[PDB]
């Protein structure tokens, strides 16, 4: 989850970079100490993106550093190549796992944890906050921070289930990623796809609980409209789909549940599409109307960042364990201490 | 040096545009033939000169002081408004080649456009540079800055003042 | 480092030119053209000459700003060569020999102030079509705006009142 | 790249001239044939007084 | 590695006598459209022109130009403008053509001149009608032959016809209650277009104060510029706008024609007629050139009923020196080579082989005559087809004349020595008079001067008029039997094209023009293309579209129903129509004109050339080689079918009605007399149920109370559609043309644009709204709270500061600026390479590199330099103050409307002209329940309709 989750700030944040235009220009974002003495405007929500972005990456990095170092540890101890021996020692820093080391582990790590609790839905918050302080009339929702909270956790279940289905297959960790393990996450998604669902309905409330015309005429355009389709796959994959999780053995049928997470993942990106794109094609002026199609180069660079995460993703299963080894361990004496008292 | 220090042309002779455009004015072949006709001509330093004003091609001088060109400097109202020379280019009149004093910057003309009463004058911007900024530079330049109607500084560090 | 606009594909006052043949953007006056609002039809504001003659009067009267104008544009362009005094004795004229006119001769004073004017704008002698000859001071047509010229008039006649 | 240290020139200047000229221009004085320097700023009061010729 | 580069910087050799360098000085010139020349003012930077302005001073220009007068910086910077004598399309010198030249005169001179021939345009330059005056004393049987494609025919036909004179008519519009409008664009660019739009459009600003508001009644085919700013608009076809004219002369009771009409027409008939007879004296009947020769005469007959003659309609002496029928000295031209009669053949202009129409075939006639001549100004189609193509002089760098729609015949002045050579008119008829080597600066002295004498010449070349000259006041009787004894042509055989000029490229004489083809065109807003016009029930019936164009019929009750249908309309636009006219097949895409006629077909003359340069290369198609020279405007045999194959025609809208929102106000003159805040407060009851809106804010702002605070009004009354204001702010704030593909993709670069919203009942003849859109310059911007490196915020004096070098380009100040006056540098639009275009940019303005933003800055070059310019005037004089003149700061497209729509000026200072204008009652900003406080505000359309087409 922490791998997956640098991964994807690795492929996002070339996108605040790559969407510019005079992308070399990106750390004037940043308030760095320049000659012409000028600042960022600190009010913006791309302003917020920045710190956002950093703060969140610097976190996550921290976090898998420190919940990878006594992993480095034991890989560090039963490397048998001498030289590797050293590169997974520093690594480890030669972590020595130790009482007295042990309770600033826990303790650190439990605080971290606490730190990064409220830091993921704040920057997620603010990647909501950059349409959620606009005045698009599909933008300006004052739903947005919790909807987009629950879409990215929903989403980011959904990608959880379509790469850890493999590793629990392929690697035969079985034992270690049980049944209920997928039942449970199923169930966790089911809980922010509800949410999501809401935000939808909340979405259909403003519009026609509103008397303006141009909530109405986002309600008409996004169902009746030239970009309408993503709407309707949008209510087809988020919502329709989402219901056979709710029972049990469509939980523990392992190919319904992939393909099912597929289909949350794709209507998790078409729910973007709906919020960003046909908000933008129909404004308050109708002659600043007009279509957006995509051309190869979108695509292109989709693809590519699939590229990049999945690349990412499979130097991180060669070179480094993608099961704690430690809190394993920890969990299997946490099992059977239960199985003690009973 | 040896032109205004000791020969001793004032710089609006050959810069004669300083004081209404935004441009002050490089100087032509004309304004050196007007000495140069009789002033030691067929001279080895004067063969570029001399070339010029008989084909028309320029004198192709080298800029010092550059700005990037969307900046849109104005001399006039700089000079019309008690700033003089030596503030901005220093003591050219000693310069035997020129060089740029300094680096022009947002902090420096910010600088100036939010702390005018440091560098104002009263009026003498074209005297040559013998002039030296007196020790009651915060009372002289703040009756002058009151008295040129020199404008606050949250209306001269608008962009559209300087970049366009 | 990135120098995106830093040198705009625009042309700038005196930006050189490969269009163009000489190597200059900024083009040389077209002949027979006036601005707008501008005229030549009243000819002894423009040139010294209304019958062909010298004429000794002004086309507008006397006021002491005129005269301090023509006082300033006489320090900048005619003091150098002629002296603050008018006696020619300057540093120009001790570096070279130009040997210029004192302003305070009878010959001057006895002189009018048209022809001044012509001396302001078209300098004075030319080389003789036999035994040939030189130019002398070159004229101030482009640098001095004839309303200035005949300022400039108006301080000479101040200067030999002021010796005389 | 330090700043220059422009060389310090000798010879007459031009000052020497201009402040002898300002000297006489001000401050009253005789000369060969000249009756009295009547001073500029007050030349020049005279002359707009007595006025040049128009037109 | 070092910040810059070196920048070598090139001073004189000898100085420019008169100019300060650094500070632009202005030229007055002359610019004809159709040879009648518009006084313009032309900025010269260093010694070039850069923008053209309007001359105050002159007709046909009061303060503003058109749009071909603003484009004329970009067809002079053309950088396939013609470089070269060209013999045969190999180069030659101007000694090489002058001996050929002499050897063909004395070829000729033995004769007295029966093979040499001539072809111009229309020539109002008396310096060159002077010359070809003598050219025909020297050869007697020598002929003129003058033409242009958009001609003044049937206004000269119908002089005759009614006079027995060649005679003019001006039209004072600014004494004018009902202004009728046959078929006539005088508010569309053409002959005195500025000077008549000028008045109509000061008769038509109505404040509190204001009493009287005029009328306007158009009866048009096409729907054109003239036929928004009506009050009662009739879409009739141009075949039948005789009828119209004749069934106007009966009811008005003289001597016409009784006629059969539809019941629309029939009642908007009679009510053009009690409109007029109730105002006799103060109204016009204005017929177009367009329509035949006995609509002008019956015009003029009508004119003399209602005691209009000599009080609002002045009859005047021809200022085209001679008149002619031109399209009759075209068949007589192509007759006379069809004979093998024609020897030498001298064209200025024109573009004869691709401007005539195409029955006359006159490419294949051009090749019978052995030794042609060009003065082309381009390489173009004809100077491929004739040998010894000369260069001609642009006008900017040309010395001549020009007479106006008056006869004010200004003095064309050269702001540069002529670019590629340049050979003007003037020199090439004095090479043909015989003396060799003679400029066109010693040839219009010697006209002028021992004409109006040289101290006149001087005021002459000052000011832009001529004070002396003008064209005489003359009232010829009119034959009231003669315009009887006509047939007054009957409408009506089948589908009817009408021929129109392009309101963006004429003749198309400015195909190769960037800025005009990039121009989206009125009431259309079609770019880079031509297309046919259909009404959508003329479409439905021709293509075999599967369409009602019947649920466009309704009342507000199900309006929005009706928007949607409009919007399924589209997407049939781009539909490629095979047409076969008499022996003539276009095959062009149409797209849907709701405004038009029905059964009526506007092709727009202009397009498909070949031989311009890599603007508009093969843009269009072309509407020329199906003309008919018998009848030019229009004729009623056509065979519009289907064909499939549907072409990408492109819009800057896209989108056609307002979709029920509070966008363009319209109000009538009545209940505007009685109450002038009655337009907000139907809206805001509809909206809110309140008179008076309420929009609380939770931003402070900033307060603006002893400043200079810059503001933008916009007449709603006053703007017609001339788009004169999008090429000025153009011209002066150095805005790209991207390509066809571009505003495909949507982004077109256009710092103020025009809406056209086709709003009104049954959708099939709707009311059409023009509305300019540049940026509000929002006081609480949302497209400064959004942009994160602060690159646009707002100043001192309350106006968007758009900062081009610290934009990284994030466009989310395009996405949350609620009008998306916004504009990105997709791609590198600007001309990085090409240097004649690299001369024609502003340099007070900087010219955008790729990935930074772009709107209009209040045209911010012009405000700051009036802010020195009032700052070194207040320290020079010693008062501390700097107070800036309200007419200190005209905007471009300020300067240029020729209505004068656009107000711009200070709002804090009540006794400007904005302060003024904004306080009415009928003052409003775009988008109000969104805080932003505009600066730029509108005024309300208050009509002024009559009691027979509403009541
Ligand atoms: C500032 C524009 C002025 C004015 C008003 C005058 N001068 Fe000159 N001057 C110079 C030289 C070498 C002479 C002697 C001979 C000559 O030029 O042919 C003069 C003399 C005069 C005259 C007498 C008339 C005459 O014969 O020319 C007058 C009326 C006059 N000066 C006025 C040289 C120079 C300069 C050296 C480069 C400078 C600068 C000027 N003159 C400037 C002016
Ligand atoms: C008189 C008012 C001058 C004008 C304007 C310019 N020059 Fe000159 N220059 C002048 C003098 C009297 C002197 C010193 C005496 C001497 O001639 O050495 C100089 C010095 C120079 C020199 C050296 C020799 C010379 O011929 O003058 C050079 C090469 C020089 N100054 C360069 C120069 C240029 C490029 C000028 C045009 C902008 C120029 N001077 C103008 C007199 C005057
Ligand atoms: C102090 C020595 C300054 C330097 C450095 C710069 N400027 Fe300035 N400039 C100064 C003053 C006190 C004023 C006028 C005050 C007023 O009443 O406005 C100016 C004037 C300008 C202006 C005029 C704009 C305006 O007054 O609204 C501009 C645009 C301008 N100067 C440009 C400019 C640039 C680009 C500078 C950096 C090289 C610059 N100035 C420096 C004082 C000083
Ligand atoms: C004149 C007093 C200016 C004011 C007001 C502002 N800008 Fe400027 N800018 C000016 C100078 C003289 C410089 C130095 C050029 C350099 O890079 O050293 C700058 C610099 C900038 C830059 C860097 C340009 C680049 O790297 O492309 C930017 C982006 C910039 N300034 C932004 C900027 C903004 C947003 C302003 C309004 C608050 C602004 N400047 C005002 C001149 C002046
Ligand atoms: C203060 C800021 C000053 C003032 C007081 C003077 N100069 Fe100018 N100067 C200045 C700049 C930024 C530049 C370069 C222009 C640019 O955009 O970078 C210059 C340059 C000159 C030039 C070069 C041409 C030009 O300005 O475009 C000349 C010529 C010149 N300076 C002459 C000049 C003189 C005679 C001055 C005394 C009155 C003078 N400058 C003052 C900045 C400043
Ligand atoms: C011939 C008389 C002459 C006068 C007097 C003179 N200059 Fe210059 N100046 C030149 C010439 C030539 C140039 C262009 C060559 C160069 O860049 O050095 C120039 C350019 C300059 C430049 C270079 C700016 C640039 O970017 O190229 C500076 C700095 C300058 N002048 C300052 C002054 C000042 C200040 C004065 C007034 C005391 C002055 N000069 C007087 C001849 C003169
Ligand atoms: S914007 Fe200006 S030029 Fe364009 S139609 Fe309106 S008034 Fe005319
Ligand atoms: S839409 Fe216009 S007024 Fe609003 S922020 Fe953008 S530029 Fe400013
Ligand atoms: S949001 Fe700002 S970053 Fe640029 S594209 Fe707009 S000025
Ligand atoms: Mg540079």
């Amino acid at each position: 989850a922490e791998a997956m989750t640098l991964f994807a700030v690795a492929c996002a944040g070339l996108y605040p970079i790559l969407h510019l235009g005079r992308p070399w220009l990106f750390y004037w974002l940043i308030p760095y100490p320049n000659t012409h003495g000028m600042w960022p405007q600190f009010r913006s929500a791309l302003a917020w993106d920045v710190f956002a972005i950093s703060t969140y990456a610097t976190v996550s990095l921290v976090f898998w550093l420190v919940g990878l170092i006594p992993d480095f540890a034991t890989l560090r101890d039963r490397a048998k190549n001498i030289w590797v021996k050293r590169l997974y020692g520093i690594a480890a820093l030669g972590w020595r796992g130790s009482a007295r080391h042990w309770h600033r582990y826990e303790m650190a790590s439990i605080l971290l944890a606490g730190l990064s609790t409220p830091l993921v839905v704040s920057v997620h918050s603010i990647i909501s906050l950059d349409f959620a302080i606009s005045q698009v009339p599909g933008w300006q929702v004052t739903v947005f921070p919790p909807y987009f909270v629950a879409g990215a956790v929903f989403a980011g279940f959904a990608m959880v289930l379509l790469l850890m289905i493999p590793v629990r297959t392929f690697y035969g960790f079985e034992n270690y990623i049980t049944l209920h393990h997928l039942d449970v996450m199923a169930k966790v998604m089911l809980t922010t796809g509800m949410i999501v669902v809401y935000g939808y309905f909340m979405e259909v409330f403003a519009s026609l609980y509103s008397g303006n015309e141009f909530e109405e005429y986002l309600l008409y355009n996004r169902l009746f409209g030239p970009s309408s389709w993503a709407y309707w796959g949008l209510l087809f994959c988020n919502a329709v789909a989402i219901q056979p999780l709710w029972f049990k053995k469509v939980r523990q049928n392992i190919p319904a549940l992939l393909i099912i997470s597929l289909i949350v993942s794709v209507g998790m990106w078409l729910e973007r599409y709906v919020i960003i794109v046909i908000s933008l094609e129909r404004d308050f002026l109708p002659s600043s109307w007009d279509i957006y199609i995509p051309t190869i180069w979108d695509w292109s660079l989709y693809i590519g960042t699939f590229g990049l995460f999945f690349t990412l993703l499979f130097l991180f299963i060669r070179v480094l364990p993608m099961i704690n080894i430690f809190e394993m361990r920890l969990f299997l004496y946490q099992e059977t201490e239960k199985a003690k008292q009973r | 040096q040896l032109h205004v220090n000791v020969v001793g042309i004032d710089c609006r002779y050959c810069h004669t545009s300083v004081d209404q455009s935004y441009f002050a004015n490089i100087p032509a072949t004309e304004t050196c033939m007007t000495c140069h006709s009789q002033i030691k001509t067929y001279s080895p330093l004067l063969e570029k000169v001399r070339e010029s004003y008989a084909t028309g091609k320029p004198i192709e001088w080298v800029k010092v002081y550059d700005l990037p060109n969307f900046v849109y400097f104005n001399h006039s109202i700089h000079v019309n408004k008690g700033i003089g020379c030596s503030t901005c280019h220093g003591q050219v009149n000693n310069m035997p080649v020129v060089w740029q004093q300094q680096a022009l910057y947002m902090g420096w003309c910010l600088n100036c456009h939010r702390n005018p009463e440091l560098y104002v004058r009263p009026r003498e911007e074209v005297y040559n540079m013998d002039y030296v900024p007196p020790s009651n530079q915060l009372e002289i330049g703040r009756q002058l800055v009151a008295e040129y109607g020199i404008m606050p500084p949250d209306q001269l560090t608008n962009c559209y003042v300087c970049h366009r | 480092c990135h120098q995106d606009m830093y040198d705009q594909q625009k042309y700038t006052t005196y930006e050189p030119s490969s269009f163009f043949a000489d190597g200059r953007s900024s083009r040389p006056n077209v002949p027979g053209t006036t601005p707008f609002e501008v005229v030549k039809t009243d000819e002894f504001l423009y040139t010294g000459l209304i019958d062909g003659q010298e004429v000794d009067a002004m086309p507008f009267p006397v006021t002491k700003d005129l005269l301090l104008r023509g006082q300033l544009k006489y320090n900048i362009y005619c003091a150098v060569c002629h002296g603050e005094a008018g006696y020619g004795a300057s540093m120009v004229a001790e570096r070279g020999g130009i040997v210029p006119a004192n302003f305070h001769q009878q010959r001057l004073r006895e002189a009018p102030l048209s022809h001044f004017f012509v001396v302001i704008t078209n300098g004075v002698y030319r080389g003789d079509p036999e035994n040939g000859g030189y130019q002398s001071m070159y004229g101030y047509a482009s640098r001095i705006t004839p309303e200035d010229r005949w300022a400039i008039a108006a301080y000479i006649r101040a200067l030999q009142l002021s010796q005389n | 790249p330090f700043t220059p240290q422009p060389a310090p020139v000798t010879g007459n200047t031009y000052r020497t001239y201009v402040n002898d000229a300002r000297t006489l221009l001000n401050s009253y004085g005789y000369t060969m044939e000249g009756k009295v320097h009547i001073p500029i700023d007050r030349a020049m009061d005279l002359i707009v007084e007595r006025g040049l010729p128009v037109r | 590695c070092t910040y810059q580069p070196r920048q070598y910087i090139a001073p004189f050799d000898r100085q420019p006598e008169g100019r300060v360098p650094g500070i632009p000085q202005y030229f007055a010139s002359t610019l004809t459209l159709g040879g009648y020349g518009t006084g313009v003012l032309v900025r010269s930077n260093e010694g070039r022109p850069t923008k053209v302005e309007g001359n105050p001073r002159h007709p046909a220009s009061l303060g503003g130009t058109d749009l071909f007068a603003q484009a004329e910086i970009l067809t002079m910077y053309d950088p396939d403008r013609s470089t070269t004598v060209l013999r045969q399309g190999v180069p030659s010198t101007w000694a090489e053509f002058t001996t050929t030249l002499g050897n063909a005169l004395t070829a000729a001179r033995a004769t007295q001149g029966a093979g040499v021939r001539l072809l111009t345009t229309t020539i109002t330059s008396p310096s060159l009608a002077a010359q070809i005056e003598q050219f025909l004393q020297a050869y007697p049987q020598a002929r003129w032959y003058q033409y242009e494609p958009i001609n003044r025919d049937n206004v000269v036909a119908g002089a005759r016809l009614a006079f027995g004179r060649d005679v003019t008519t001006r039209y004072d519009l600014s004494a004018a209650q009902v202004v009728v409008s046959l078929d006539a664009d005088f508010l569309a660019p053409g002959p005195g277009f500025v000077a008549y739009a000028r008045a109509f459009a000061e008769r038509r600003k109505v404040r509190k104060d204001s009493t009287t508001m005029n009328r306007l009644y158009v009866v048009e085919a096409s729907p054109s510029t003239t036929g928004t700013a009506a009050d009662h608009r009739l879409p009739l076809r141009a075949d039948a706008i005789a009828a119209f004219t004749g069934a106007l002369a009966n009811e008005l009771g003289v001597g016409g024609a009784p006629a059969t009409l539809s019941p629309k027409a029939e009642e908007f008939l009679r009510a053009i007629a009690r409109d007029l007879e109730e105002h006799r004296g103060q109204s016009v009947v204005i017929a177009g050139d367009q329509q035949p020769p006995i609509v002008h005469a019956l015009a003029h007959l009508i004119n003399a009923e209602l005691g209009n003659v000599g009080q609002t309609v002045f009859y005047h002496e021809p200022v085209e020196a001679r008149p002619t029928n031109q399209t009759e000295e075209l068949v007589a031209l192509v007759s006379e080579m069809a004979a093998g009669r024609v020897e030498t053949l001298i064209m200025i202009g024109g573009n004869p082989v691709y401007n005539a129409p195409g029955d006359l075939r006159f490419a294949d006639r051009m090749a019978s005559v052995p030794l042609t001549i060009h003065l082309s100004q381009f390489v173009d189609e004809t100077s491929a087809r004739a040998t010894w193509h000369i260069p001609q002089a642009h006008p900017l760098e040309s010395w001549g004349d020009a007479r106006a729609f008056d006869g004010t015949a200004s003095i064309v002045q050269p702001l540069i020595e002529p670019l590629y050579g340049g050979k003007t008119a003037n020199e090439l008829l004095a090479a043909m008079l015989g003396q060799p080597e003679a400029e066109s600066y010693d040839l219009v002295r010697s006209f002028w001067l021992e004409q109006i004498g040289e101290t006149g010449w001087q005021v002459a070349l000052a000011n832009g008029v001529i004070a002396e000259t003008v064209a005489p006041v003359i009232e010829p009787t009119l034959n009231e039997g003669a315009i009887r004894a006509t047939p007054i042509p009957q409408p009506g055989d089948g589908v009817e094209i009408v021929f129109r000029p392009d309101p963006s490229l004429f003749d198309g004489f400015y195909a190769n023009n960037g800025w005009l083809q990039e121009l989206p065109r009125p009431l259309t807003k079609l770019v880079w293309d031509n297309a046919a016009l259909m009404s959508p029930r003329t479409a439905i019936k021709l293509l075999g579209l599967p369409f009602n164009a019947d649920r466009l019929i309704g009342t507000e009750a199900d309006d929005r129903e009706r928007q949607q249908y409009l919007e399924q309309l589209s997407k049939v636009n781009g539909t490629i129509a095979r047409i076969e006219y008499r022996g003539g097949i276009i095959e062009i895409p149409i797209w849907l004109l709701p405004g038009h006629a029905e059964d009526s077909i506007t092709l727009n003359l202009g397009y498909g050339r070949t031989h311009a340069g890599r603007v508009g290369n093969n843009v269009g198609i072309d509407v020329y080689p199906i003309r008919t020279s018998d009848s030019p405007w229009f004729g009623a045999g056509a065979r519009v079918t289907n064909t499939g194959r549907t072409y990408l025609l492109v819009s800057t809208q896209d989108h056609w009605t307002l979709e029920g929102r509070d966008i363009y106000r319209v109000g009538e003159f009545k209940k505007f007399k009685e109450d002038p805040k009655y337009i907000a407060k139907e809206v805001y009851q509809e909206e809110y149920g309140r008179e008076t809106p309420n929009y609380q804010s939770l931003q402070p702002g900033d307060d603006y109370t002893g400043r200079n605070a810059w503001g933008m009004t916009i007449n709603l009354n006053a703007c017609i559609g001339c788009n004169a204001c999008v090429v000025a702010c153009q011209a002066e704030n150095n805005i790209a043309v991207v390509g066809k593909d571009q505003v495909s993709r949507g982004r077109e670069m256009h710092w103020i644009r025009i809406d056209r919203y086709f709003a009104g009942e049954d959708l099939d003849n709707p009311s059409i709204y023009m509305m300019p859109v540049n940026c509000m310059q929002c006081e609480k911007a949302p497209c400064e709270v959004v942009c994160p490196v602060a690159a646009t915020v707002h100043d001192y004096e309350g106006l968007n500061n758009m900062v081009y070098n610290r934009c990284v380009g994030t466009k989310y100040c395009s996405n949350n600026c609620p009008y998306k006056v916004r504009r990105f540098n997709f791609l590198q639009y600007s001309d990085t390479t090409t240097e004649t275009f690299k001369l024609a940019f502003n340099p007070d303005v900087t010219v955008r590199i790729r990935g930074v933003m772009e709107k209009c800055t209040y045209c911010v070059q012009r405000i700051s330099g009036a802010r020195i310019a009032a700052k070194r005037a207040a320290v020079q004089a010693g008062q501390s103050s700097y107070v800036i003149s309200d007419g200190a700061i005209q905007t471009a497209c300020e300067q240029a409307c020729p209505t004068g729509a656009i107000v711009f000026g200070d709002i804090n200072d009540s006794n400007s002209r904005v302060a003024k204008w904004k306080a009415e009652g009928h003052n409003y900003g775009l988008l109000g329940f969104l805080n932003t406080v505009p600066r730029t505000t509108y005024l309300a359309r208050v009509r002024n309709p009559s009691e027979e087409l509403e009541k």
